[PDB]
């Protein structure tokens, strides 16, 4: 679904205007999509700076793109709603020379069209491009791609589809909105021949011998197992046993030797391009409540050797011993090396050990809070409609408590659950400013992936607005402080606003799809940051 | 002196819309046929009367329109209104369902 033509092709950074008519939740979409970009792909964006073509990305009618570059430079639309990130990252991708997916040369072999289901007045909007038009860049017909339109799409009766694939299992999937597909990045890739994505920094799953460039001290005492997911209950969190004699993970025994023994596990030396990185990675803590998995940073000491200790976290152990997930804010301006110390304590009372595997390290913010509801499936079946859960309180940038309630049997929509930021209460709020307007809620299902262009988080934005109100506090703002807004409760101990967010956030029938529960782990993933400069 | 005249128009072709950009709302006629336009431009003026209590207005007629379908079914419509005459001045509007989140916005502008 490629535009042939080479000269429509975008030369990277693609320069950008956001027009001061577009929202402020609008704007932090957009950069948010940018964000996207930049991982998965070397598609870059800069502000603008006179250059002869560029985006500017506006709050006009609808939501649209031209398609590729236009040298001139181009408008692309962001109407309500067009808020959502994969709505953005689909108007960018026409802005890169893409079409529709139903609209490539060969798509009567892929999806069936009912023209008599169309609206009067909109049946070439499902027009196919000739291959003099288009490439397919060597790619099969991809349902799941982001460039897909849904079944009900310009239909004139909302339960009767205008488009349906011919393989019946994927009505059930086209025209998602979770993220790009593994073939638009494909896609992407053979479009701008890009090799290396800009913040995927570095990523382990250890399913190699050579743990992914990985070393072991010699420093420390010991050595972590690289260890093969064979024994009974010990699979990796790669494959969770799936694959027989494939799953591997860094195993570190405490069960035996001194306490304060201990192993380093360090990368291979790694170049930030950013300020900032987020290391995140799983990992279980079996053995002794004492032991500790630290994780340090050894950086540049400037003279151009990599040999600067810096401790940067400490996990420590709980009767979960399930797989769990980390994510460690790291600063590394010059290059480093990130470094698991497994550290033993009190080994006569350990009957196990610390345990990593996926590991992920991408130059991003980390997200704000994480959320893991376990055996989620099981969650899933034992909810009554109307049923909540409600996340432990995260502690945003600013000091503001917040928290998400998730119900995961939607009343409002039977097959789908419900994500619901609201604001807590804390220890912060009588210094903060309230309401607390203009702080973009990113709330996102994690696709429990370790390679980041694997991965199609669900995610969801808005920004907290005047505009959110309620009758059941007198029509003002919910976001004002919790104190006079929220409900007092006694789990957290804290007063919870009037929580907003989105019924349908994703259908159970997607949930299950994708490795988002993976091993019935619901991990969501919430960020809640000021966006008042981008005003 | 203008003696005489006679003029035909057409909207922009469909196809080479289409074709520059696929997500573009791709116009309609404004007639009675289409319920929906009709809703789009009786929703964004009941947005604008819940918005304006100094006086209320009514729909005379829908002078343009346009949908697209991306994030659901999103129509854009410009309509005619009066007080509750002459027609008094010209809306610009929307109307955005998903299947959750729903929209409405309206601008209007005075003779
Ligand atoms: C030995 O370590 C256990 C926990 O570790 C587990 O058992 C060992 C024998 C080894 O098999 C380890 O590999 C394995 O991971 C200690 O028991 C745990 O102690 C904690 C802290 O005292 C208890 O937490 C409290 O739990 C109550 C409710 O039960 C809460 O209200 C408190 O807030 C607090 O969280 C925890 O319950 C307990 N867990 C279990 C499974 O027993 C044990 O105390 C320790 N003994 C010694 C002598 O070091
Ligand atoms: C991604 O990599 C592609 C190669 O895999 C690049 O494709 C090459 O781009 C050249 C221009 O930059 C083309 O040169 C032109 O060739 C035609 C004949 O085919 C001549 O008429 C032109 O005069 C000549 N232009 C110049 C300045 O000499 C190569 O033919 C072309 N090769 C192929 C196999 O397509 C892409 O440019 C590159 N794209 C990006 C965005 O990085
Ligand atoms: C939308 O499509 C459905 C299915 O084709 C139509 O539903 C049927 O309507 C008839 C009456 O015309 C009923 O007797 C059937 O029982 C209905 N079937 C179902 C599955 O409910 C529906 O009428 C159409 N609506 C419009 C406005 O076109
Ligand atoms: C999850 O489910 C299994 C059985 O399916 C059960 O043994 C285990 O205790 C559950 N764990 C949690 C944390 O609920
Ligand atoms: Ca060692
Ligand atoms: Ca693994
Ligand atoms: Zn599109």
């Amino acid at each position: 679904n490629g535009l042939r033509d080479p000269n429509t092709r975008w030369t990277f950074p693609i320069p950008y205007i956001l027009a001061d008519n577009l929202g402020l939740n609008a704007k932090g979409a957009i950069l948010y999509a940018f964000e996207m970009f930049r991982l998965k792909s070397c598609v870059d964006f800069k502000p603008y700076e006179g250059e002869s073509s560029y985006i500017i990305f506006q709050q006009f009618d609808g939501c649209w793109s031209e398609v590729g570059d236009q040298h001139v430079g181009q408008n692309i639309s962001i109407g309500q709603g067009c808020a959502y990130k994969a709505i953005i990252e689909h108007e960018i991708l026409h802005a890169l020379g893409f079409y529709h997916e139903q609209s490539r040369t060969d798509r009567d072999d892929y999806v069936n069209i009912w023209w008599d289901q169309i609206l009067s007045g909109y049946q070439h909007n499902f027009d196919t491009y000739d291959d003099s038009l288009i490439t397919d860049l060597n790619t099969p017909y991809d349902y799941e791609s982001l460039m897909h339109y849904q079944p009900f799409s310009f239909n004139k009766n909302a339960s009767v589809p205008t488009i349906t694939a011919k393989i019946p299992e994927f009505n059930s999937i086209i025209g998602q909105r979770l993220d790009f597909s593994a073939i638009d990045l494909e896609r992407l890739n053979r479009m701008y021949n890009c090799t290396t994505t800009h913040t995927l920094l570095d990523h382990c799953t250890f399913e190699k011998a050579n743990i992914c460039g990985m070393i072991q001290g010699t420093r420390d005492d010991t050595d972590w197992a690289h260890q093969d997911s064979a024994q009974a209950g010990e699979v990796d969190h790669t494959l969770l046993g799936q694959c027989t004699g494939a799953g591997y993970f860094m195993q570190f025994s405490t069960s035996s030797g001194s306490a304060e023994e201990a192993a380093l596990l360090e990368s291979r030396i790694l170049y930030p391009k950013r300020k900032q990185q987020c290391l995140q990675f799983f990992y279980k803590m079996t053995g002794s409540p004492s032991d500790r998995l630290v994780v340090w940073v050894r950086r540049d000491d400037s003279t151009g050797n990599v040999r600067k200790l810096v401790k940067v976290q400490t996990f420590q152990g709980d009767d979960d011993h399930n797989w769990k997930i980390a994510h460690v804010v790291l600063k590394e301006e010059q290059k480093f090396r990130y470094l698991f110390q497994g550290t033993k304590g009190d080994p006569q009372n350990s009957t196990g050990g610390i345990y990593l595997d996926d590991i992920t390290l991408t130059e991003t913010p980390c997200p704000t809070g994480v959320w893991t509801v376990r055996n989620f499936s099981q969650v899933l079946e034992n909810t009554s409609k109307g049923d909540k859960l409600q996340s432990p309180r995260f502690y945003n940038s600013e000091g503001y408590g917040f928290g998400v309630t998730l119900y995961p049997n939607s009343r409002e929509s039977s097959g789908y659950l419900r994500l619901a930021f609201h604001v807590c209460s804390g220890e912060n709020d009588a210094i903060l400013e309230w309401p607390v307007e203009n702080r973009q809620v990113i709330i996102t299902i994690l696709d429990q992936e370790p390679d980041v262009r694997n991965r199609m988080s669900s995610s969801m934005v808005f920004t907290t607005s005047k505009s959110h109100t309620s009758p059941a506090i007198n029509d003002t703002v919910i976001w004002d402080r919790p104190s006079r807004v929220g409900t007092y409760h006694t789990d957290c101990n804290c007063f919870r606003s009037i929580d907003l967010g989105w019924s349908g956030f994703i259908s159970h029938q997607m949930l299950k799809r994708r490795s988002f529960l993976k091993n019935d782990d619901l991990i969501i993933f919430v960020d809640f940051e000021d966006i008042t400069h981008l005003s | 002196y203008l003696a005489a005249y006679n003029c035909t128009l057409r909207p922009v072709s469909k196809k080479k819309i289409y074709m520059t950009c696929p997500d573009c709302p791709s116009s309609i006629p404004t007639d009675s046929s289409n319920h929906q336009v009709l809703e789009a431009a009786t929703e964004s003026l009941a947005k604008y009367n819940n918005e304006n209590t100094s006086k209320q207005y009514s729909l005379f007629k829908v002078t343009r329109a346009s949908s697209q379908w991306v994030v659901g079914p999103s129509y854009f419509v410009e309509y005619l209104i009066k007080e509750s005459s002459v027609p008094v001045g010209l809306c610009k509007g929307s109307l955005t369902r998903t299947h959750w989140e729903k929209f409405v916005s309206v601008t209007c502008d005075f003779f």
